[PDB]
């Protein structure tokens, strides 16, 4: 019983977590408006 | 001695049990706490020496399950006659059979199967067949469709009857125990009436039907001017211009002048020249012969009234001086046990479809087969294979004996109790063996193979070169040719052409031919006495081995199927009786493997091919078997790459099919890997990860998940190992021939 | 009795070989009529 | 060692060398009446009436067979461990109890008062000559 | 934890860790590990019922 | 794409079309088919190439059938999950599994048409998912 | 040679004895309350690590261990 097998400490929004996953995911719409040259 | 006793209601015939799973055992019976109930459920279902200990319950058992059995078969029987009347260009190849192949389904006309129903001659599109009904129903008489449709339905009929004995016989009318045992009488009615009576009748048929119908065939006679079968019974006169011996009638069979009947009864032991096959003639003489032979030798043993041997005599009385009981106390093992029985019956049974095949081929015995190279080879593997796989289930069995229901009270000093005592020098020397040919038998190909890629054809062992002539087989041969007239004065021709005499055309084919047998032939010979032997090694020592071992000491009591005793004593992997039978089903496949390409390289090089009226004989490969056979690479460039450009061109074909299952039979080959080469341990911690994302999601299973047994993991692979295996050669034969 | 029967049907292979079939049968059912697809044709 | 071989023609299955060299063992028991019995190593045997005596390569086949004379109701098996110099010394029941029951005499070894949960980690123990389980 | 209860077991290096089960007694002794308890899942052997300790379990 | 043109306009489209090899029942299915394929575009080999990319022109491609599949298939799942669910509550547990109570099946295989609004239901409460502490394992 | 460890939670089921090819295992006392029963190890030189112990074994995991070690004639069941 020296480790927890389950991880604690984090609020349901998770603002750390969706910051840096809304970031990769604009570079991705961004590629994506130059391949359809949107841009 | 020999009463029939008959139980009077034994078991109801209630819809109950089939609700209930596992009503077998009591184990299984409890419930499926886990997902091995499953598969244990199928492996134990034709157990039936677990389920009960009362030995009349597994009796009975089986007598119905023999019966519900061989309705399997008659409907399968029944229907490859029924799709030769309906789905079928028969009638159009009785008019022209060698220039019309023989096809029996049709597929339908959906997403593009519709390719596969290709020009095989007589206004028919669909798959051509190689299993020969054609050949066999000819033989049999069948000139039109209608008579063949009546066949199928009595099949039909036969097959009800025998489901409804295996309901009467276990529901109703049980024998007990001591009606089984009647050996004596079991034996007396198989050789008389099974065998010794069918074949008196099948001559009645030939006599009367098969030979006056393929001789007006024969002739030039359309199929429309020849007669019926009843018409041969009641106008005697035309059975008379075919063969006179029938117009002496009957009197000359009892008063000995059977001569007389040298007509429709000879012993020409040669091939109709017109039809590749065996004169029907001497088809006749054949079963005649022999059911006076079974039917005399049936009455050997008692059966109640005190005339003949008990079987317990001859055994006993068998004995020698090295042998110190001799086979006292084996009539009690046979009586007792069903595996003993199964796995003589099953190994010699193995044995003969080996030998059918052997005799078949050189004796083609049916009509327009030899011309036929695609039923031919089909006929010669398929047999060979199944008597592969029943050879192996004799020693399986074998071993379940002596694990379950050797007695050694019974087998004291007895043939068999003195093998167990010296199981070692019987495998240290069958060991020996197996090294001395597999140096021999194959290192004599790599010296080959080496020594051409040197550039040093002088010291091959070729033909040409050093050369390893088979000289006895070689002079046995020549016994046969020189027999007519000699050893065999009223033989016409000798038995068969390959061992001699001369070529036999077909039309422009070639149907039979003399087998020379060289430098190359030598070498084979001994591969596959190599591969037997070794074969021989694994389940031999499986039966020996299974009760107990200086290894393990009690094997017994873990069983006959157990994956190991821990990893102590070094590993213990593999040592149960099951485990060497797992491992000579390989070397069966590789026995047996080079047995058909053997068959299939020389008949195609040396025998088989166009021949020229002037008589030159052009074989499909060309004399390639002689100079390239004693190389590996011979093997995998002149018949695997070579042969297998029909398989594999065979795209946007009828013979497509063949390249795909050529194809997808590699992947199940493959897929045996996964289980062979890994293991249990593995595969239970990745279910285990699995069933936390099922916990997560709420989608665990009531029914605990698990993974393959060991012997069971083992047993998946074999199979797939297998099919994979024979299911490419499969495709490859087929698609090769059927072009060729 | 009746009940005994339904049960069998309702066991997992005759249970699985029924719905299959009659799974199978509808794909079969429709590539008989309409012959191949390979997309949805555009309006 | 007292006792009347069970009559057997012989077995390729049976001593070598290594008995001799290293060390042979010997199972010894007493019997109400003469039966066949199954050899540890291949064949069967006739024990006698009275104190049979067997000589095996390993100490496994002597408790292999003393549990198929068990079934033959026989529990006065004994075995001995025989060394090259004649010496012989009462290994299996060295307590006249068998080792299933209980006797006072008897000590504990090699016992573990924590679980095998609670091993310690190796990272723990390197470099030392410690083992986990210990 | 007292008859018939429901507890989680929270003992590692066992099967059914982070699992509830029943428990059917207790000795009422001085034994370590005196708490019976029988879960629905069976372990891998197929026991499907073990001794633990009391510490271990939790009221659920 | 990589030398992708239309069909009419490939002369290798043209040539495949007069070999129909007419796959159904039907005498006209073969040149049915290559009529049906004139809006895909074809390369050299004048077979048709699928465009994936997402574009709304060739959502036949893909993107439809893509979405017939995910609601066939949450009827599966879904109606699995529930139907092992409500197995869970009754006594004899998996016995059901091996035989199954339609009485209990055949109303859950009714429902699923509407798996995705019963989906969010569960997604947005904590009954689609389960505590990590809940679940077992390995240490 | 080999070593079987038997830990604390042995409840005296007497089985591993009994499974045993070798007899390396016996069935001692404990003074404690638990039980008049505890598996122990004595003759660990007769070990050949069949493991059967550990399969008649009914604890969440194994009370009784063995951990493989050198090996010898006799641990190796070699009769030559
Ligand atoms: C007339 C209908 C009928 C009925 C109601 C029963 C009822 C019963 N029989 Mg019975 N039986 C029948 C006909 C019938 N039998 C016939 C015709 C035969 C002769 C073959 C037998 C031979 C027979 C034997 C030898 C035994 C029974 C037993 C039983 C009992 C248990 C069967 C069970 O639960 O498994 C139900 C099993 C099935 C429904 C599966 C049967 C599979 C069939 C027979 C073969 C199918 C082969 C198929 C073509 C393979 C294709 C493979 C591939 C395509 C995948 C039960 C009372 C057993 C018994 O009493 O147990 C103590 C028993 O040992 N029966
Ligand atoms: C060894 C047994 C055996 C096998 C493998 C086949 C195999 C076949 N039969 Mg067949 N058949 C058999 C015995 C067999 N038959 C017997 C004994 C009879 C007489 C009772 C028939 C009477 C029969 C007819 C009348 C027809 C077939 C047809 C077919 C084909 C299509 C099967 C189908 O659509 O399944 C459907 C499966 C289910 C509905 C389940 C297939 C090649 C059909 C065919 O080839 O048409 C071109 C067809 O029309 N069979
Ligand atoms: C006359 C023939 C015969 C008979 C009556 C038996 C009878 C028996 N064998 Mg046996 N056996 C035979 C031939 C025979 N065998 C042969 C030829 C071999 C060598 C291959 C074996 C090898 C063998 C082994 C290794 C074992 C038995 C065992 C048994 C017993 C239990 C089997 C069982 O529960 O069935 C149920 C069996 C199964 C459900 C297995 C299914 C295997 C499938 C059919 C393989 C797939 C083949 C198929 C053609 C592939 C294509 C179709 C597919 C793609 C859909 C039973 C007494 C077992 C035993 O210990 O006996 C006590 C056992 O362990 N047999
Ligand atoms: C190509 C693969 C292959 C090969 C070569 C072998 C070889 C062998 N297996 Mg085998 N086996 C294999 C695959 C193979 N196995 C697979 C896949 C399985 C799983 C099913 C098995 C399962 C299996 C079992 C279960 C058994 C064997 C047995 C045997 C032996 C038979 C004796 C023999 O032929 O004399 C030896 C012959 C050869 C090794 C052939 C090549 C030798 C050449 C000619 C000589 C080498 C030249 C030169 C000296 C090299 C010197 C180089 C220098 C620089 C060092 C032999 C060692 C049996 C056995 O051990 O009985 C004796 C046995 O019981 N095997
Ligand atoms: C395993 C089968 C086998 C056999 C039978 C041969 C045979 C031969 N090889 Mg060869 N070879 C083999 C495998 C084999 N090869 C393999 C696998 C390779 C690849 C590495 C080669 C590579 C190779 C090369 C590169 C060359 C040969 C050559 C030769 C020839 C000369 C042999 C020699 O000098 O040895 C002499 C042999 C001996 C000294 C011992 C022989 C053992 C005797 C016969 C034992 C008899 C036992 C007796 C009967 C028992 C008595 C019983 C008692 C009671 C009385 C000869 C024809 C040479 C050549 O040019 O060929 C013409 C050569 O240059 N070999
Ligand atoms: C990766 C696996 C995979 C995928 C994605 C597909 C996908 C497809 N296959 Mg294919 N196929 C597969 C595996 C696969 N198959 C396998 C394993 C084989 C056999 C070895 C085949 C053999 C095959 C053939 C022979 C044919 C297809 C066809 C098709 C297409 C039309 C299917 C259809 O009519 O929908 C079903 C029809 C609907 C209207 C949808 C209705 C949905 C439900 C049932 C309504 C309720 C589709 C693109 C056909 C094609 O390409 O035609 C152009 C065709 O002729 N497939
Ligand atoms: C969070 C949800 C999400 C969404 C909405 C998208 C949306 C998209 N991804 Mg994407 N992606 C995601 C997660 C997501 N991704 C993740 C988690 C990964 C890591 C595996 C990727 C890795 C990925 C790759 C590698 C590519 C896309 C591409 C694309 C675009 C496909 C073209 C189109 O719009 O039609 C589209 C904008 C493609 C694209 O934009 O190419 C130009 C492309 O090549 N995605
Ligand atoms: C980049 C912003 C500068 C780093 C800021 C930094 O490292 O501070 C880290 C800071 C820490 O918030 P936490 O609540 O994790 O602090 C935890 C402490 O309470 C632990 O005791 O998080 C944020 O700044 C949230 C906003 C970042 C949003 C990132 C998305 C935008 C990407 C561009
Ligand atoms: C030598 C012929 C066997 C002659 C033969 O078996 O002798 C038979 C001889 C006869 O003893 P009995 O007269 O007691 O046998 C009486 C029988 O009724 C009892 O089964 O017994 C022996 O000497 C045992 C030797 C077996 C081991 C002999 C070696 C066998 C080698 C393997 C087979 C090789 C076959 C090669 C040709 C295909
Ligand atoms: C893969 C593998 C496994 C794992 C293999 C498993 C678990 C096979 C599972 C087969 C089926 C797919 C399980 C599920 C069956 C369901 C009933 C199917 C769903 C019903 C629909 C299809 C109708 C072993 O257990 C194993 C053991 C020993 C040596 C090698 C191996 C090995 O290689
Ligand atoms: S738990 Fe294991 S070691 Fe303890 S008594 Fe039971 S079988 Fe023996
Ligand atoms: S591994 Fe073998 S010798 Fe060791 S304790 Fe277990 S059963 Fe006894």
């Amino acid at each position: 019983k020296i480790s927890p097998v389950a991880n604690t400490g984090a609020k349901p929004p998770y603002t750390f977590r969706t910051g840096w996953a809304l970031l990769l995911l604009a570079v991705n719409f961004l590629v994506a408006a130059y391949y359809f040259h949107i841009i | 001695k020999a009463r029939v006793i008959v139980d009077k209601d034994p078991v109801p015939t209630s819809f109950e049990k089939w609700a209930q799973p596992g009503h077998f055992d009591r184990t299984l019976a409890r419930g499926p706490k886990t997902t091995t109930w499953i598969w244990n459920l199928h492996a134990l279902a034709h157990d039936f020496d677990t389920h009960t200990s009362d030995l009349e319950d597994i009796s009975r058992k089986i007598f119905a399950a023999h019966f519900g059995h061989l309705a399997v078969v008659t409907i399968w029987l029944s229907g490859m006659i029924f799709h030769g009347a309906k789905f079928s260009n028969y009638e159009a190849w009785l008019s022209d059979p060698l220039n019309v192949r023989p096809s029996a389904q049709v597929v339908w006309p959906i997403v593009g199967q519709d390719i596969l129903n290709g020009d095989v001659g007589g206004g028919f599109h669909g798959i051509q067949i190689t299993s020969g009904l054609f050949q066999v129903w000819r033989g049999w008489g069948i000139t039109n469709s209608f008579q063949l449709y009546c066949t199928a339905i009595g099949g039909l009929v036969l097959a009800g009857l025998f489901l409804f004995a295996g309901w009467f016989h276990y529901h109703k009318r049980a024998p007990k125990l001591e009606w089984f045992q009647n050996v004596e009488s079991m034996l007396n009615h198989h050789l008389q009436v099974l065998l010794g009576c069918g074949s008196l009748g099948w001559a009645g048929h030939l006599i009367h039907v098969s030979a006056p119908i393929n001789k007006l065939m024969d002739a030039g006679v359309a199929v429309k001017d020849i007669p019926l079968p009843h018409e041969f019974i009641l106008n005697k006169s035309l059975l008379i211009d075919l063969f006179p011996g029938f117009a002496a009638g009957l009197t000359p069979f009892f008063t000995l002048n059977w001569g007389q009947y040298a007509d429709f009864l000879t012993f020409k032991g040669g091939l109709n020249p017109v039809t590749g096959g065996l004169w029907m003639t001497d088809i006749a003489h054949h079963h005649l012969a022999i059911a006076v032979v079974f039917i005399i030798a049936g009455h050997q043993y008692r059966t109640n009234w005190g005339i003949g041997h008990s079987i317990k005599e001859i055994l006993e009385n068998h004995k020698g001086p090295f042998t110190g009981e001799g086979h006292k106390g084996l009539y009690e093992n046979l009586t007792t046990s069903w595996h003993a029985q199964l796995a003589t019956n099953l190994a010699f049974l193995g044995s003969l479809t080996i030998i059918i095949a052997h005799h078949m081929y050189a004796m083609p015995p049916y009509p327009y087969l030899a011309t036929d190279y695609a039923t031919q080879l089909c006929i010669f593997t398929h047999h060979i294979w199944i008597g592969g796989f029943l050879i192996v289930g004799g020693a399986a069995h074998a071993a379940i004996f002596m694990v379950r229901d050797y007695d050694p009270v019974v087998n004291q000093n007895n043939v068999l109790d003195r093998v167990i005592r010296h199981r070692d020098a019987i495998i240290s020397h069958l060991n020996w063996v197996c090294i001395f040919l597999g140096f021999h038998s194959f290192g004599l190909y790599i010296h080959n193979d080496t020594m051409r890629a040197l550039g040093r054809p002088q010291d091959m062992f070729s033909d040409t070169a050093i050369q390893l002539q088979p000289v006895f087989a070689q002079w046995v041969q020549n016994l046969h040719t020189l027999a007519p007239g000699g050893t065999a004065p009223n033989a016409l021709e000798p038995v068969s052409y390959a061992f001699g005499g001369g070529v036999l055309a077909v039309g422009g084919k070639v149907a039979m031919m003399p087998i020379a047998l060289g430098t190359a032939d030598f070498l084979i010979h001994h591969i596959h006495a190599f591969t037997i032997h070794v074969t021989v090694l694994i389940l031999l020592k499986g039966v020996l081995f299974a009760r107990s071992s200086r290894l393990i000491p009690d094997k017994a009591n873990l069983g006959f199927r157990f994956p190991c005793d821990g990893p102590g004593r070094g590993g213990t992997c593999q040592v149960s009786g099951w485990d060497h039978v797992f491992l000579g089903l390989f070397w069966m496949y590789n026995s047996l493997s080079i047995v058909i390409f053997h068959f299939s390289w020389k008949m195609q090089s040396d025998v088989w091919g166009t021949v020229d009226a002037a008589g030159n004989v052009s074989h499909i490969t060309g004399g390639n078997f002689a100079q390239s056979a004693i190389t590996i690479n011979g093997w995998l460039r002149d018949f695997l790459w070579a042969q297998a450009s029909q398989v594999i061109n065979s795209y946007g074909s009828a013979l497509s099919a063949y390249g795909l299952m050529f194809l997808g039979a590699h992947f199940v080959w493959a897929f045996s890997l996964m289980f062979l080469f890994s293991g249990r341990g593995y595969w239970q911690e990745l279910i285990e990860s699995i069933v936390w994302a099922h916990n997560k999601l709420k989608v665990a299973p009531a029914i605990q998940p698990r993974a393959l047994s060991i012997t069971q993991g083992r047993a998946v692979g074999v199979a797939h190992y297998l099919l994979g295996g024979i299911a490419t050669t499969w495709a490859f034969f087929h698609a090769h021939i059927l072009s060729v | 009795q009746s009940s005994y029967l339904i049960k069998f049907i309702s066991t997992a292979p005759v249970a699985a070989t029924i719905w299959l079939t009659i799974t199978a049968g509808i794909l079969i059912e429709f590539n008989r009529f309409f012959p191949d697809l390979l997309f949805h044709p555009l309006p | 060692l007292s006792g009347k071989t069970p009559l057997f023609a012989g077995s390729t299955g049976g001593l070598l060398t290594k008995a001799v060299e290293e060390e042979k063992y010997a199972i010894t028991w007493t019997s109400p009446k003469a039966q066949v019995f199954e050899l540890p190593t291949g064949g069967a045997a006739t024990m006698h009436e009275g104190e049979n005596l067997l000589y095996i390569a390993r100490k496994e086949y002597g408790i292999a067979l003393g549990g198929q004379l068990r079934k033959f109701k026989i529990t006065n098996y004994k075995i001995y461990r025989i060394l090259p110099s004649g010496e012989t010394t009462f290994i299996h029941p060295a307590d006249g109890v068998f080792p299933e029951k209980v006797n006072a005499g008897r000590e504990k070894v090699r016992f573990n008062a924590r679980s095998i949960g609670e091993n310690p980690n190796p990272s723990q123990v390197k470099f030392s000559g410690k083992a986990t389980y210990d | 934890v007292q008859r018939g209860s429901k507890v989680r077991i929270l003992r590692p290096e066992s099967y059914w860790f982070q699992d509830v089960g029943t428990v059917a007694s207790v000795d009422q002794s001085g034994i370590k590990y005196p708490v019976i308890v029988r879960f629905d899942k069976v372990n891998y052997a197929g026991i499907n019922t073990n001794n633990f300790a009391v510490d271990e379990l939790i009221e659920v | 794409g990589a030398d992708l043109t239309p069909c009419a306009e490939n002369p290798a489209f043209q040539a495949l079309a007069k070999n129909a090899r007419n796959t159904t029942a039907d005498p006209q299915s073969g040149q049915k088919r290559f009529e049906r394929y004139s809006q895909a575009l074809c390369g050299p080999e004048g077979y048709p190439h699928l465009i994936v990319d997402g574009r709304l022109d060739r959502a036949g491609d893909f993107l439809i059938p893509s979405i017939l599949f995910l609601y066939i298939a949450g009827w599966i799942g879904w109606v699995g999950r529930a139907y092992l669910q409500a197995i869970k509550k009754d006594s004899d547990t998996e016995q059901k599994e091996i035989q199954l109570d339609l009485g209990i099946a055949l109303p859950i295989i009714a429902t699923g048409f509407a798996w995705p609004a019963a989906a969010v239901k569960e997604l947005l409460s904590g009954e689609l998912t389960a505590k990590d502490s809940e679940i077992t394992v390995s240490p | 040679s080999h070593t079987v460890k038997i830990y604390d939670t042995c409840i005296g089921c007497t089985q591993c004895v009994r499974a045993c090819p070798t007899d390396v295992l016996e069935m001692v006392p404990w003074d404690g309350c638990k039980a008049a029963q505890v598996a122990s190890s004595p003759r660990t030189e007769d070990c050949v690590g069949c493991k059967r112990c550990e399969t008649a074994c009914p604890t969440d995991f194994l009370s009784i261990r063995v951990y493989l070690g050198a090996e010898t004639t006799r641990s190796m069941g070699l009769a030559y």
